[PDB]
Order: structure tokens, then C-alpha cells, then sequence
């Protein structure tokens, strides 16, 4: 308001200069040289002038006139550079990721937070944002409290049609606000794996998981964790409900039960990283080791609700019926008892 | 360590029943000791179940002892003492 | 199938003491040992062995299903086997879940889960 | 002149349900092709409802169009209800009716609309405001993106600016046009300058720039002070947008190049330690 406010007071004075030098004259020419200018004409003359535009229709013709438009330049000129630059550059800054996510009907959204950098982001979104995926209706919306680097912009920028980034703490009641976490279908926790602390580390993922569960107990929390023991921590939180999707990956529990069972028999960790892992279809028709590998890598992992018509039927034989006949390979149940929770079993024997 | 405390489980009973009281820098972390379903999240602090049953310390009330100083003296010989 | 069929309770022990303690063996105990376990077995010398001879995969499984219990679920195969001219490479790559009509040769290795003994 | 007959009508009109709420937004928004196609129609509609603009234009501003005189004001006509049936039913569906009551293209649709009907009802047309269905361009940025043909991030923000800066310049040009071949309502319009719409342009362009020659410039007192008012705009628009989007734009890598293999010239690439 005071930049409005001088700007539009020295307007009118100059106008009110000009106005009354031009209906006046040049006092040595005898009063004269004197042109007819409104005042409004006066004010449509500074303005076009201070533009730098200089249309030529309205101009002083007095000496005087002429005069104190030059001074009028030079004194806007000289107060224009030593005024703009502190107060424009005071206003002219904005927030670059302080917006809120808009919730679009019909589209689910997940949040991912924890350690959010080039490298861990360009996995999750190479895992996740995959091209062989089909049906990916979801959004991802990523929430950190440190702005991306150039590397980290230009990413965000090439997924731009289902990935945003916000500036907030997921600590922070009012950032978890911000990206609609009410409505997001799940919460993502990504840990960075090289760090001197890990215990630490995981320390700071349950404080977020603990943060996520006290702003809405009934969300899906998804959390990668470093260490088998800080696991634990995790059961002491009445909101985290494993049975209902509530999910700790454990990073180094997996990895090292990967190899040990490729050390009792080795491939088993292709097997298994190729069965829940989507890849795109590749045609090969040479006989190599590639066009039978493929077959093989074409298959995925799925579950389903038994038939009725397989009850009372020992696992065996369900499992050579559905090979036979519905070309289905059954590994595992879950049995559910009436003593004990469910349990998963990988090929009972037939006394079951 | 608080919710590791109040999880356990001691053969007689369990420990939500154990009086602790704990240091908290940040007064937004007071509430995360209530795992009673607040509908409000954004209570102000000294009307979070936590600070009213006197269970958590909250470091910031030093801050208000301080401007209570300045606007009474007497009162910080009265609570040191 | 990668962590040896650690159950949430014995994480629960875990948690109290951060170690593994021992126990006197007791039948229920004893009894859970009875849990399949990875393995690779091999078609030279075996039950199996004269499937190996260009025997089809179906056939096989449905052998070792119906008589041990174990479930083959992939084939480990020489990365030279279909070549006509012999090699000396000794690595492998993985077929998993191979259909019924796949063919066979004596120098593979089946991925199995057997029934403890 | 009766551009207060026009004039009033616009201004007047300036001023189970929810199954038929989101019956009517499910083949308006971009989830349907239903929707989808009727956002291309529109602005290919509003593209010869410009047209016609600038055909009508060429003549004077005070016509006697009759219904059966000239063909283009009965496609016109058509345009009109086209273009009222569109936001008559997107009305039905607006969750906040107030809101969509206030936005830019219901503006655009009761400032042109009800004036061409009621130019067609009298038979004598005025060429009002009807260059507002330009802003009616910016959209063509999202219809890129919806035909699957803008991918890039950049190139979809370098096309909006290219429509919002192309529709700024002829909504401009309409409004400095019709003030200046009109005339001032307190000199009862005889004060009014012969002027063509493209000479507007030239005129805007020449002004933004800062150049200003003055060969052709405004001359009456609405169009002098729209003239203020467009250096106003244009200078906070220049200065609270272009930061931000060029100097984002602006930006290149400085050693991202593929080395070029000249012919009868070796080479060698040295790595490592580079200090």
C-alpha cells in the first residue's frame, strides 16, 4: 500500500506540474508559448512516458515543459533503480512446494515419507511407476521436509502426471493435513539404508510411524526398517494392526534370508525376485537360454479362496488336481484354527 | 521408551498402570503418550491428557517461567524454593 | 519361505530379551520340526533318475508329489544343455514353474520342497 | 446506437438433484470421452465463433443484420446455442453454483450470448463483446495434453503461455477496437475513430513492446484511459509472471553435449581425478 500510495501521489504531481506548466507559458517568450492540456491529458502523458513508450500524440512544447520532463526521467530513472530492487525482490518471493494436495474423486493416492532423495525415490518409482504395471489408478504424493536438488526436480518433473511433492514434516499435524493423508489409501516409510546409525535411523521411522497412526489410527502404514530387533518397537503402538495391512519390510532380515536360501539351493533368489516383480513382455525365438528363461520369468504369484469342492481334501491332492487339470501351482495355505491364529503353511504333508 | 514401558505385561497385571513421567522438548510430541483415540489433534498443549495428568514434562514451560520472571520477580524465589 | 518359519512369538521372545535362549526338548516342541525346506535335487543317481531320460516335467512332479510329498516348483538348467556341441560351462539358469510338456535332460536340478524325515 | 439494449440484457443475465448433479459431471469432466469431445467441440466452436467475430468486425459496429440478410449471423445463432446449451447444463452440476456463477467462462458466455439473441430478436446486430470467446484459447493447452500429443512438462507450460499471451492480446485488441470505433458517451460518439480490428493489434503490439511509434494510437478518452489501464496490467502481469516461468525455461545445461567424432582426427578420453 505505501508503493501504491507514492507511486500514485508522485503520478499526480508530476501531472500537476506538467499541467500547469504547459497552460502557462515561457515568461521570456511573453507568455506565449503556451499549450492547452487537461489534466487527465496530463496524466495519460506521465503515464505513457514512464513506460518508455513515448507515443508522440501529447508532449511538452514549453521550454520549461520540456525541461522539467527531462528532470522527470532522470528523477524516476534514478528512483526507480534504487527503490526496485529492495522492495520488489522483498515481495516478488513465493513458496515453491507450500501448496496442499487437491483430492480427485475417483483416483486413489498413497504418501510416501521418510528418506526421500534421488536415489531411493528413482527405485521406489522404477518398482512402482512401472510401464508393464496396467491398472496403476493411484498417485504418488511425496512429502519431505528438505526442497529436491536439480537432479531430484528433473525427476519429479518426467512423472509429473502422477507424482507431487510438497515441503512438509510428516511430524508436523498440519503437513499431514496438507497432503490429505485422511484420504490416502496407504503411507509409505522409505529408510536410507547407508547411514552410520541405523538404530537411529529406525528410531525416526517409528516416531513417523507413531505421528501417521495418532493423526488417523486406520490408515495402511507400509515401513521399511533396517535392524530385526527395532521391529519390535512396533508392536508397542496400539494402532499398528498387522492384520489389517499394517506392514514392516526389514530390510536386512530379507536380504539375508534371500542368500541364505540361494546358499541351501542356489537361483532361489531369482526365482523369488522374479515372481513378485513385473516385467515387460519380451519376444525371443532363437533358441538360446533366454527364450526358456523367459517362459519360466512370464509367471507371477497370486492368492485366491479355495473352491468348495476341494473341502476335506488333503493339500497333495488339491495341489496335483489344480496342476492337472487348472494348470495352477499351489504352494502354500493359510489355516486358520480355532487355538492358534492364522498360519501360513508351505506344502503340508497329506495329513493335513 | 515410554510405550515400550506402557506395553509390558507383568505376571501378579500390566504396565499402563506404571507412573512415569517423561522429558519432552517439543510440545506437538506430548500427545503421541496417549494412545486413547483424541479426536482432536490439534488440542493445545496444557489440554492434552498427558500434561493434565501430570505424566509429561513439557521443557517449554520454562520459557513461560522466564517472561513470569520478568513480569513478577518474586515468583522464581518462590519456585526455586 | 526365506526366514526358516520364524513365528511372531518367537519374535515376542526376542523382543523381551534381545537373544535366543535355549529349551528342553518337549514333544510339542519336537514337533516343529515338521516344516518343508528348500532344496535342490539332482537326476542322476535317484528315484527320479529315469525321468531324466526326456521324461516330462508333469510326470515327474506328479511322481514326487504323490510319493514324498515334495513339490517341485522349477527347474535349474545347464545354460548349455540345448546346445548340440559339448561346453564346459558349469553355470545355470532358473525356469520357474515349467508347464506340463516341458522336456528334460539328465543334467538338471529340481527346486523341491521336501517334508522333514 | 442501442448498446444500452445489449448492454442491460448482459448484465442482467451477469446476475434425486444430485444423481442429476453427477449425472451431468460424468459426461462434462475428462474421465469420459463423452466429456472429452466436448471440450474439443467447444473450442473449435469458439474458434469460428472468433472468426466470424473478426468477419463481423470488418463491418461497422452498428449493422442491421436481419435474420435472413447475412448467413453467418444464423451459424452465429447456432454457435449461440450451442454455446448456451453447454453451460445451461454444466450449471445443473456445479457443487458450488455461486463459484462456477463467478468464473471466467460463464462471464464469457452471458456477455456474448444473450447479445446475440437479442440482436437476432431485433434483426440489427451490434458488435459488442463478442472477442471475449478468445480467453476461450487458454484451454487448447489441456486439449494438448488430452489427444495425447503434449508429453513434456515444459512444452505443456510454453504452450500455456502462448495461449494466455495470444488471448490477452485479442481480448485487448476487441476492447481497444469497440471503444475506439465507437465513441464517448458524454460527446454523444462523435469523437470516434475509423479503425480496423487488425490495425488494434498492431497498435497492442506495438505498445507492449515499448516501442510506440505513434502513427496509430488512441485518440479517445475510454479508449486513452483503456490504454493506461492496459500498460498497468501488462507491466504487473510482466513483472508477477515472467520471473518465475522464464527463468525456469531459461535454463540449460552447460556441459550436457555428445561429442562430435571429426573424421581424419583422433581423440582420446581422459577420466578419473579431474581437478
Amino acid at each position: 500500500v505505501n508503493l501504491l500510495s507514492i507511486f500514485i501521489s508522485t503520478w499526480l504531481t508530476a501531472a500537476g506540474f506538467i499541467h500547469l506548466v504547459e497552460n502557462s507559458g515561457d515568461p521570456w517568450e511573453n507568455f506565449q508559448n503556451n499549450q492547452a492540456l487537461t489534466y487527465w491529458e496530463c496524466v495519460y502523458l506521465l503515464m505513457v512516458t514512464m513506460s518508455t513508450v513515448g507515443y508522440g500524440d501529447v508532449y511538452a512544447k514549453t521550454t520549461l515543459g520540456r525541461l522539467f520532463m527531462v528532470f522527470f526521467i532522470l528523477g524516476g530513472l534514478a528512483m526507480f533503480a534504487s527503490y526496485v530492487p529492495e522492495i520488489i525482490e522483498l515481495i516478488g518471493n513465493r513458496k515453491k512446494y507450500g501448496g496442499s494436495y487437491s483430492a480427485v474423486s475417483g483416483r486413489k493416492h498413497i504418501v510416501v515419507c521418510g528418506h526421500i532423495t534421488l536415489e531411493s525415490v528413482s527405485n521406489f518409482l522404477k518398482a512402482f511407476l512401472h510401464k508393464a504395471r496396467d491398472d496403476v489408478n493411484v498417485e504418488i504424493v511425496f512429502l519431505h521436509n528438505i526442497s529436491p536438488n536439480l537432479e531430484l526436480e528433473a525427476l519429479f518433473k518426467r512423472h509429473f502426471t502422477q507424482v507431487e511433492f510438497y515441503q512438509g514434516s510428516v511430524l508436523n499435524p498440519h503437513d499431514l493435513a496438507r497432503v490429505k493423508i485422511e484420504s490416502a489409501d496407504a503411507c509409505l516409510i522409505l529408510a536410507n539404508k547407508y547411514c552410520a546409525d541405523p538404530d537411529a535411523e529406525d528410531a525416526s521411522n517409528i516416531m513417523r510411524v507413531i505421528s501417521i497412526k495418532n493423526y488417523h489410527p486406520k490408515i495402511r502404514i507400509i515401513t521399511q526398517m533396517l535392524q530385526y530387533h527395532n521391529k519390535a518397537h512396533l508392536l508397542n503402538i496400539p494402532s499398528w494392526n498387522w492384520k489389517e495391512g499394517d506392514d514392516a519390510i526389514c530390510l536386512a532380515e530379507l536380504k539375508l534370508g534371500f542368500i541364505a536360501q540361494s546358499c541351501l539351493a542356489q537361483g532361489l533368489s531369482t526365482m523369488l525376485a522374479n515372481l513378485f516383480s513385473m516385467r515387460s513382455f519380451i519376444k525371443i525365438e532363437e533358441d538360446t537360454w533366454q527364450k526358456y528363461y523367459l517362459e519360466g520369468v512370464s509367471n507371477e504369484m497370486y492368492t485366491e479362496y479355495l473352491s468348495s469342492a476341494f473341502v476335506g481334501l488333503s493339500f497333495p491332492t488339491v495341489c496335483e488336481l489344480c496342476f492337472v487339470k487348472l494348470k495352477l501351482l499351489m504352494i502354500a495355505i493359510e489355516y486358520k484354527s480355532a487355538n492358534r491364529e492364522s498360519r501360513i503353511l508351505i506344502n503340508p504333508g497329506n495329513h493335513l | 521408551a515410554s510405550l515400550n514401558i506402557k506395553s509390558m505385561q507383568f505376571d501378579d497385571t500390566t504396565g499402563v498402570n506404571i507412573p512415569i513421567i517423561t522429558e519432552l522438548v517439543n510440545d506437538t510430541n506430548v500427545q503421541f503418550l496417549d494412545q486413547n483415540n483424541n479426536n482432536n489433534p490439534d488440542t493445545e498443549l496444557y489440554l492434552t491428557q498427558p500434561f493434565a495428568c501430570g505424566t509429561a514434562f513439557a521443557v517449554s514451560v520454562l520459557d513461560s517461567l522466564m517472561s513470569a520472571t520478568y513480569f513478577n520477580d518474586n515468583i522464581l524465589t518462590l519456585i526455586r524454593t | 519361505l526365506v526366514t526358516g518359519g520364524a513365528t511372531p512369538e518367537l519374535e515376542a521372545l526376542i523382543a523381551e530379551e534381545n537373544a535366543l535362549r535355549g529349551g528342553y526338548s518337549t514333544p510339542q516342541t519336537l514337533a516343529n520340526r515338521d516344516r518343508c525346506r528348500v532344496a535342490q535335487l539332482a537326476l542322476l543317481d535317484g528315484p527320479f533318475a529315469d525321468l531324466g531320460d526326456g521324461g516330462c516335467y508333469g510326470d515327474l512332479f506328479c511322481k514326487a508329489l504323490k510319493t514324498y510329498n515334495m513339490l517341485c516348483f522349477g527347474i535349474y538348467r545347464l545354460r548349455d544343455a540345448h546346445l548340440s556341441t559339448p561346453s564346459q560351462c558349469t553355470k545355470r539358469y532358473v525356469i520357474t514353474n515349467p508347464p506340463y510338456e516341458f522336456e528334460l535332460v539328465p543334467t538338471d536340478l529340481i527346486f523341491c520342497l521336501m517334508q522333514f524325515d | 446506437r442501442m448498446w444500452w439494449a445489449f448492454l442491460a440484457s448482459s448484465m442482467v443475465t451477469f446476475f434425486w438433484m444430485t444423481s442429476v448433479k453427477d449425472w451431468a459431471g460424468v459426461m462434462i469432466s475428462a474421465q469420459t470421452l463423452t466429456g472429452r469431445v466436448l471440450v474439443v467441440l467447444v473450442f473449435a466452436l469458439s474458434i469460428g465463433a472468433l472468426v466470424i467475430y473478426f468477419i463481423d468486425s470488418s463491418n461497422p459496429i452498428e449493422s442491421c443484420q436481419n435474420f435472413y440478410k447475412d448467413f453467418t449471423l444464423q451459424i452465429d445463432m447456432a454457435f449461440n446455442v450451442f454455446f448456451l446449451l453447454y453451460f445451461g447444463l454444466r450449471f445443473i452440476a456445479a457443487n458450488d453454483k455461486l463459484w462456477f456463477w463467478l468464473e471466467v467462462n460463464s462471464v464469457v458466455d452471458f456477455f456474448t450470448v444473450p447479445p446475440v439473441f437479442v440482436s437476432v430478436y431485433l434483426n440489427r446486430s451490434w458488435l459488442g463483446l463478442r472477442f471475449l470467446r478468445a480467453l476461450r484459447l487458454i484451454q487448447f493447452s489441456e486439449i494438448l495434453q488430452f489427444l495425447n500429443i503434449l508429453k513434456t512438462s515444459n512444452s505443456i507450460k510454453l504452450v500455456n503461455l502462448l495461449s494466455i499471451f495470444i488471448s490477452t492480446w485479442l481480448t485487448a485488441a476487441g476492447f481497444i477496437h469497440l471503444v475506439e470505433n465507437s465513441g464517448d458517451p458524454w460527446e454523444n460518439f462523435q469523437n470516434n475513430q475509423a479503425l480496423t480490428y487488425w490495425e488494434c493489434v498492431y497498435l497492442l503490439m506495438v505498445t507492449m513492446s515499448t516501442v510506440g511509434y505513434g502513427d496509430v494510437y488512441a485518440k479517445t478518452t475510454l479508449g486513452r484511459l483503456f490504454m493506461v489501464f492496459f500498460i498497468l496490467g501488462g507491466l504487473a502481469m510482466f513483472a508477477s509472471y515472467v520471473p518465475e516461468i522464464i527463468e525456469l525455461i531459461g535454463n540449460r545445461k552447460k556441459y550436457g553435449g555428445s561429442y562430435s567424432a571429426v573424421s581424419g582426427r583422433k581423440h582420446i578420453v581422459v577420466c578419473g581425478h579431474i581437478t
